[PDB]
């Protein structure tokens, strides 16, 4: 059944400019730059016209919509080959993501650290050897079975470390620390393994099919919205740019509905803010994640 | 003791902060 399409009234240009945007609380500065705001305002209109497609049976699959995703983000790509060759493939089961949590990843090690579900353990280092961290284990629960998802780790015995980091620089040579610290700095987060993929994709092909009904109360179809982005988010399916394709399909799937979902608030990283926590605490936040102030 | 990760400052081996891809052991 066809849907109503993109809404005509349209978001005001100054949030436009904002769709996409990763406004750290501690440096919103690059949301508010030209280049930025030219791609946000460039995502939100991708956002449209798949809206258009999906409420005319044009985009089937969650696959071809993130096609629709991932198609947009590249054109907006001014690096090379290696980098256009990340954003353009999925991880696979051979490899490991990792971020380490440096800039502009600094925020996030308070909330591993405040984290009402955040464990105290021991993280055994062939170099700093043993190490406190506060951990946060994100699962998803799904046809009743638990996945693992993403590692929150924050080494907290932290002057140790800087006595011990510079220790070990002089001899391996900055050469091979940052080798190790590339893979293994205390702080980081450890991503969804790529061998659930598979299955995380049909589930959200599932998730998808439903939303594109046209029975779907204004509650539902949101719970709806908010779970995909979740699941997308947080699986990070894509070697690069999972944050913005996942934020891309969810906002595609409400203009669908005729929905006009504004920015996201400042300081709410929507793809770190699904990645630190369960599936229906962020089913439940996700509305006031969202700036809806007049 | 330092904030959480200012243990690695002005280390010219500090990790760069983005997504990073490796083999599986
Ligand atoms: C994030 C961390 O690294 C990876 O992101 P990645 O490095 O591939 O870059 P994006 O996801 O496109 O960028 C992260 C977010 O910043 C937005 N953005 C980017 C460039 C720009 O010029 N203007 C913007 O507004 C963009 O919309 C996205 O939501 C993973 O995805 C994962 O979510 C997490 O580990």
């Amino acid at each position: 059944r066809a849907l109503p399409g993109p809404s005509q009234r349209q978001l005001e240009v100054y949030d436009q400019c904002l769709i996409g945007a990763a406004r750290w609380p501690d440096d919103s500065s690059k949301s508010n730059t030209p280049e930025n705001r030219a791609y946000c305002q460039s995502m939100y209109n991708s956002i449209r016209s798949a809206g258009d497609e999906i409420s005319r049976g044009g985009i089937t699959s969650f696959e071809e919509l993130w096609g629709r995703a991932t198609e947009w983000r590249l054109s907006k790509l001014q690096r090379g080959e290696p980098l256009y060759s990340a954003f353009a493939s999925e991880r696979t089961s051979d490899t490991d993501a990792v971020t380490p949590l440096v800039k502009p990843y600094k925020s996030v090690l308070a909330r591993v650290v405040d984290h009402e579900d955040a464990h105290d353990e021991i993280m055994q280092d062939n170099l700093f050897g043993d190490l406190n961290v506060k951990v946060y284990r994100q699962t998803a629960y799904l046809h009743g079975n638990v996945i693992p998802l993403n590692t929150f780790r924050v080494a907290t015995d932290t002057e140790y470390l800087r006595d011990r980091v510079a220790h070990l620089r002089t001899e391996l040579g900055a050469k091979a620390l940052k080798q190790h610290l590339q893979r293994y700095n205390p702080d980081r987060i450890d991503h969804t393994n790529a061998s659930y993929l598979p299955i995380i994709k049909d589930h959200l092909n599932d998730l998808y099919r439903q939303a594109i009904s046209s029975d779907l109360s204004q509650a539902e179809l949101i719970s709806l919205i908010a779970r995909t982005h979740w699941w997308a988010a947080s699986a990070m399916p894509d070697q690069r740019g999972s944050a913005a394709k996942a934020e891309f399909a969810a906002r595609a799937i409400a203009s669908a509905h005729g929905i006009e979902l504004p920015p996201f608030r400042n300081g709410n990283v929507s793809d770190i803010e699904a990645m630190l926590s369960g599936e229906e605490e962020f089913v439940e936040k996700y509305r006031s994640l969202l700036d809806s102030d007049c | 003791a330092p904030k959480f990760g200012d243990w690695d400052e002005n280390n010219p081996s500090s990790a760069d902060g983005y997504t990073h891809i490796f083999n599986k052991v």
